[PDB]
């Protein structure tokens, strides 16, 4: 019922500004805010306090704390997250690069 | 007593490795159990500038202990003095512990003269070793050249540095052995 | 030592190089590159066996420049110095420090601070030799050393000797 | 050093291409020069196959009929060969064969054995001392007897 | 051969070694002979997609 | 030990470094071949931006004031300690003497250039052996 | 001109990862370091005239790796370096 | 499509009984704990 | 445009974020850093061995850079150190170690309570880190005395204090009351005697975190590459502000070694320790609340490494 009556505050936002937004994009911000249980804000308080990697959340807002923490708590980063592949400067998991080209040496014959 | 070649021990010591001031603290400190700090500079007419560095070196040294005893006498004066004590098995410690080292010290400085086998370089003043010598090797020339300066090194270390190794050894080992044996006397008790 | 070990590199081959015929081409790279050369991890590579049965795997293509990336998995017969190993030798340079013993593809020096006190070092004669009790230390003469130490750099490996000990020297 | 502790990848336990489990294989300068001379034959053949669409002079000639065969780039393997032919007194391998006989009988390492037949020693001392690794691990007078065997082994040529 | 002054020209060659030679003061050379494997940094001419934005 | 870099061009190596020096396009290049010899070439007029070797010669300081959200018990305690740690270093003289000649300046409306003149003088005789006195008045004046 | 945070974000809508890379690395500055395989911090001293390379303070002549990243991520990274935390790099993942 | 919809969102924003617009949203996105008009539809 | 290496190119996969040790600081670090100049005393090269020596990095493209040589547009850098005499805290971590203080004896070095408390045993199922450290930091900062035997076990029994942040330290209140000032050495020692089940179970990796590490023993020295000074009209030349924090923490530390070295006034030695420890905060972060801002002689605020990564437009 959370999750519905969310989807329904922020579509009648839309509708009063007399404007039509697809059902797909704001399906998926909903879902994104009750994916955890709950509510979830929108905030640098609302996924910069969960894990998604130390630069990841870094980048956002408060730097300096979450590096901090991040070298005293020993954490570890994955490092396939959107700004840390671009921080790192080389290809990101995201369209084009979301997938490895190859070559089959058994089609060169043909 | 045991307790007596504890204080030979400690006289032997300050007086064989530090100056005379060291032993007139300590033997301040050996005639009365609780030497106040206006005491000993009355005693020996030092400033507290002088007074202050030889309390530090025997307190360093983990010789001597000090209790800053408190003090509400006559005019409500928080007069506080700075009593110091022997600290007799500290000191046997640091006393062994430094011989200890003193030994090691001087093992190590032998085996290094027993065999020549750096270089160095008197052009750009840097050190080189025999692997860096043969990794500096050409076949054009018939010497070890310097990567810094491309030009033949000297042979570092020899045979004559040997001989100071061993009369530090030796006499190293003159100069501490009633030290040691003292050492040996006073462990015999634990005390 | 000359020991026999499978080893695995990364062949990069240049897009023009895509023909039927490539695998060819790879053992080709595979030659070249691997005899003769040497590694620190591995030591002077000598030799590379089974040539035949080589595996090619699958052929990866890197972003940029478009060149091919390929891992190859093969037998190689490679030669690694260890520290405290007696081989034989023959001298090549000679120098006051020492005599430079070549032992296969590996230059050995030998310290004359390593030697015995009655080798000496005589440059009247030519080429200058080393002169002992015994025992005269030539070019062409083999010598027996005994390594004592060994340095693993990256495509350069170089070891130091010695011959103070018993049952060693000149052969 | 030389205490039966080498590196990572030489040590006792390696590990094929195929994935099992394989012993470190130490080779001495005996066979190290009929396997090298052996593989570099069928190099010959396999540089001669694809082309169609008295000890020191017949050493050299074959490193050079095996030089023309390589891109000019590797011959340290062929003063390599020169090297051990020159400090080789086995041949042929079925000697080699018993010559592994009369190593693996004893029961040692294979870097041990590869020194031992590696070197030319007379008595039980020159082996104990040339190899460190080798002082109580097995008998002196059986020792004595690999080398009495090895010494009617050898042969001038 | 036209030169950087003219539009339909270059500026800048890379050879196949990794080193670029500006086609300033190369005139004073005389001739510039182009190989294979080379890069040659040409003008923004016809039919070349650019991408194009306004902020924000 | 060396560490002198010098550029030459390679294909040209006729002459010393006869070179120009492109700022627009931040390049170096040989002006013969036209060769480029560097690239990437950086400024010294952009890092001056954000910004006296002469008189203070290499010595560094930094103030300590009071902070935005601070308190007065802090600011005495590290002002008292620089007061103990200002013997370490014998140049209190220069700032007090510049000082007082810096109001003796300002008090006779002299130009800055015979400001500058006047502490450069009197940094040349500081404190040397044959002055041996005259109680700082002499010197200033 | 600057390519701001926005742009970016669309070029990420956009879908288009190799523009991305080449107008943050190639258009703008590109820089070339070596890691160290046990500790993956950047104090590999790199004398590659002789092609020689070591890492101070653990013992390593051999493993020594190669990557290209921007320069201010360098000046991040030495910047953590300086503020007592150690951004370590490492090629192979170990968490699998 | 995180992208896609933050920008299907944030597009319509410019554009602009209950509190409608550029607070009401903000108080969506935010989660606050109190509206500006907490009103019901009882049916 | 820059030369080719031999060494094998990959890509930056896993990154891990951690604490430098004192002694991997050392074992990076070349130079000691001991002079509080910039450059020589002949006005020119640099002054070999202080804040700005040919033993870290350099530029204005000439000069070489003695210790990786190749040139500036190739130098990563060099770092240098600095070995102090007094530990000093790290402003990121003041809470954090309060947090310590607060959630393990002051004398045996022993967690409060035990697993043989119920509420122990629900807090140490939880798998995340903070939360854990979060939870047990709830239930020992309650208990404020160790005890010997607990019924169904360390000694110590020491009534354990109020730990309190106060102007960059730690006041402990005894109620016994005996209220007695925590300093930094006695806190490192504390951290000394932590087992590894305890600080294993607070959120630390032995291989990474330690909480002795979170103590400043040693200071790294980052090189100009990172504070690129500047020589302009060669007699108006600018350092960074990092550079005269460089140079405030070498006044402070000999100073303090100084003071500690003849006599012992008791007062001065802690106003040097404070002042030290105030040039070590100020350099690590300027902008630290309830502490004096230290302000350049221009008339501007000291530039930290912080103030480089909190505000916009920044290095993020
Ligand atoms: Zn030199
Ligand atoms: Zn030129
Ligand atoms: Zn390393
Ligand atoms: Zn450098
Ligand atoms: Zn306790």
């Amino acid at each position: 019922a959370g999750r519905a009556a969310l989807y329904k505050e922020v579509y009648n936002v839309i509708a009063s500004d007399g404007s039509y937004v697809n059902y797909r994009h704001m399906a998926l911000l909903v879902d994104v805010m009750t994916t955890q249980g709950g509510l979830t804000s929108v905030t640098r308080h609302g996924f910069n306090r969960s894990n998604t990697g130390a630069l990841m959340r870094c980048s956002f807002e408060e730097t300096v704390e979450i590096l901090f923490e991040a070298g005293a708590s020993a954490e570890l980063d994955d490092c396939r997250g959107v700004s840390e592949n671009v921080i790192l400067g080389q290809m990101a998991p995201i369209g084009t690069g979301a997938f490895d080209v190859m070559i089959d040496e058994e089609s060169l014959v043909k | 007593p045991i307790d007596d070649i504890v204080k030979n021990l400690l006289k032997f010591v300050v007086r064989g490795f530090y100056g005379g001031s060291f032993v007139l603290v300590l033997d301040a400190i050996l005639f009365h159990s609780v030497l106040a700090e206006d005491d000993l500079k009355q005693l020996l007419s030092i400033n507290k500038t002088e007074l202050g560095p030889l309390i530090a070196r025997l307190r360093s040294d983990r010789l001597i202990s000090i209790h800053k005893q408190r003090e509400y006498p006559p005019n409500s004066k928080s007069v506080e003095r700075v009593y110091y004590y022997v600290k007799y098995p500290h000191a046997i410690d640091a006393i062994k512990w430094k011989v200890h080292q003193v030994v090691q010290r001087l093992k190590d400085d032998l085996d290094k003269n027993s065999e020549p086998n750096g270089y160095m370089c008197p052009i750009c003043l840097t050190k080189y070793t025999q692997l860096e010598a043969v990794q500096l090797l050409n076949f054009d020339r018939t010497e070890f050249l310097c990567s810094l300066c491309d030009e033949p090194l000297v042979e570092d270390d020899s045979g004559k540095k040997n001989k100071e190794k061993q009369d530090k050894l030796n006499r190293l080992m003159d100069q501490i052995q009633p030290i040691i044996d003292s050492l040996k006397k006073i462990d015999d008790s634990r005390i | 030592m000359f020991f026999i070990k499978d080893l695995s590199l990364n062949i990069t081959l240049h897009p023009s190089f895509f023909g039927p015929r490539m695998k060819q081409y790879l053992k080709t790279k595979l030659l070249e590159e691997v005899e003769g050369s040497c590694t620190g991890k591995f030591g002077y590579i000598l030799c590379v066996l089974d040539y035949d049965n080589i595996d090619i795997q699958r052929g990866r293509i890197l972003p940029t420049d478009g060149s091919a990336e390929f891992n190859v998995k093969y037998r190689a017969v490679v030669f690694k110095p260890f520290k405290g190993e007696v081989v034989d030798g023959t001298v090549v340079s000679c120098s006051q420090h020492g005599f430079e013993v070549q032992v296969g593809p590996m230059k050995v020096f030998v310290t004359k601070h390593l030697m015995p006190q009655d080798l000496t070092f005589n440059a009247g004669s030519n080429p200058p030799s080393y002169q002992s009790s015994e025992d005269v230390i030539t070019i062409k003469s083999r010598i027996r050393v005994k390594i004592e130490g060994c340095i693993s750099q990256v495509s350069s490996i170089h070891a130091i000797g010695s011959i103070k000990e018993d049952y060693l020297g000149a052969i | 050093a030389a205490t039966l502790q080498l590196g990572q990848e030489f040590q006792l336990k390696q590990i094929n291409h195929q994935g099992e489990e394989e012993e470190l294989i130490a080779l001495n300068l005996s066979e190290a020069r009929l396997v090298i001379k052996e593989a570099l034959v069928e190099r010959r053949r396999a540089f001669k196959r694809s082309q169609k669409k008295t000890r020191e002079k017949e050493l050299e000639s074959i490193d050079v009929l095996l030089e023309q065969t390589t891109g000019g780039n590797n011959k340290d393997l062929k003063n390599t060969m020169q090297y051990l032919t020159n400090f080789s007194r086995f041949r042929d391998q079925e000697t080699v064969g018993a010559v592994i006989q009369l190593l693996k009988s004893t029961g040692l390492h294979p870097f041990e054995v590869a020194q031992l037949g590696s070197l030319a020693c007379d008595t039980a001392d020159e082996a104990k001392t040339l190899i460190p690794s080798l002082n109580n691990k097995i008998s002196d007078d059986e020792l004595e007897r690999i080398l009495k065997e090895l010494s009617n082994l050898e042969t001038l040529y | 051969r036209n030169g950087p002054n003219e539009h339909p020209g270059a500026k800048y060659v890379i050879r196949d070694s990794g080193d670029r030679i500006d086609l300033r003061y190369s005139k004073r050379a005389g001739d510039i002979q182009l190989q294979y494997g080379w890069k040659v940094e040409r003008h923004i001419m016809d039919n070349d997609p650019v991408l194009f934005n306004r902020q924000p | 030990p060396n560490l002198n870099i010098v550029l030459t061009c390679p294909e040209c190596k006729v002459y010393p470094p006869k070179i120009v020096e492109r700022f627009s396009e931040g390049d170096v290049v040989c002006a013969l071949c036209g060769l480029v010899l560097s690239d990437k070439l950086v400024d010294t007029r952009s890092e001056w931006r954000t910004f006296n070797p002469l008189l203070d010669g290499n010595n560094l300081s930094t103030r300590i004031g009071k902070g935005e959200t601070t308190d007065m018990r802090f600011t005495k305690e590290l002002n008292k300690a620089q007061g103990k740690n200002v013997m370490d270093k014998k140049d209190n003289e220069v700032q007090a003497a510049f000082a007082k000649i810096t109001m003796l300046c300002d008090a006779a409306e002299l130009p800055k250039i015979v400001k500058d003149c006047a502490k450069e003088a009197y940094k040349l005789c500081h404190d040397e052996k044959t002055l041996k006195g005259k109680s700082m008045e002499s010197i200033m004046a | 001109l600057r390519f701001g945070e926005m742009e970016r974000d669309c070029m990420i809508a956009h879908g288009a990862a190799s523009f991305l890379k080449e107008r943050l690395m190639e258009a703008s500055d590109a820089f070339r370091v070596h890691i160290c395989g046990i500790c993956g911090l950047m104090t590999v001293i790199a004398k590659l005239n002789h092609n020689q390379f070591e890492c101070k303070g653990c013992d390593n002549k051999i493993d020594i790796y190669q990557i290209h990243i921007p320069y201010a991520a360098k000046l991040l990274f030495q910047e953590l370096m300086a503020m007592n935390i150690t951004p370590r790099l490492y090629t192979d993942r170990s968490r699998d | 499509v995180g992208v896609l919809a933050a920008q299907s969102i944030g597009e319509p924003a410019t554009q602009m009984k209950v509190t409608s617009g550029v607070p009401r949203l903000k108080e969506i996105l935010n989660v606050a704990k109190n509206m500006k008009t907490p009103s019901l539809t009882v049916y | 445009g820059q030369q080719y290496s031999s060494a094998p190119l990959r890509t930056v996969k896993e990154v891990q974020f951690g604490l430098f040790s004192p002694e991997e600081v050392r074992a990076i670090s070349v130079a000691k850093i001991r002079f509080p100049e910039t450059m020589d005393e002949t006005q020119t090269r640099a002054k070999i061995g202080g804040l700005n020596d040919p033993r870290l990095g350099s530029i204005d493209r000439n000069l070489k850079c003695q210790t990786c040589q190749e040139g500036m547009n190739e130098c990563p850098g060099h770092f240098g150190h600095i070995d102090l005499a007094k530990p000093v805290f790290h402003v990121g971590f003041i809470a954090k170690i309060k947090k310590v203080c607060e959630c393990v004896c002051m004398h045996c070095g022993k967690l409060l309570l035990d697993e043989h408390n119920e509420l122990m045993r629900q807090a140490l199922a939880i798998k995340d880190s903070k939360k854990r450290f979060a939870a047990i930091w709830t239930l020992c900062k309650t208990k404020m005395v160790c005890e010997t035997d607990v019924p169904s076990r360390g000694g110590c029994g020491n009534t354990q204090p109020t730990i309190r942040k106060d102007g960059l330290k730690l006041v402990g209140s005894w109620k016994k009351p005996e209220l007695r000032v925590l300093s930094t050495e006695e806190i490192l020692n504390i951290f000394k005697h932590i087992s590894v089940k305890d600080f294993t179970s607070l959120g630390f990796n032995e291989v990474f975190s330690r909480p002795e590490w979170m103590i400043l023993t040693c200071l790294p020295v980052p090189p100009p590459p990172v504070r690129p000074s500047i020589s302009f009209n060669e007699s108006q030349r600018g350092e960074d502000d990092l550079t005269f924090k460089l140079a405030d923490i070498l006044k402070a530390n000999i100073s303090l070694e100084t003071l500690e070295h003849n006599g012992a006034p008791h007062h001065a030695i802690e106003e040097a320790e404070s002042l030290l420890q105030f040039h070590v905060a100020t350099y690590m972060d300027n902008d630290i609340a309830g502490q004096p801002q230290a302000l350049q002689k221009s008339g501007r605020p000291v530039k930290s490494i912080r103030a480089r990564l909190k505000g916009k437009e920044g290095r993020i």
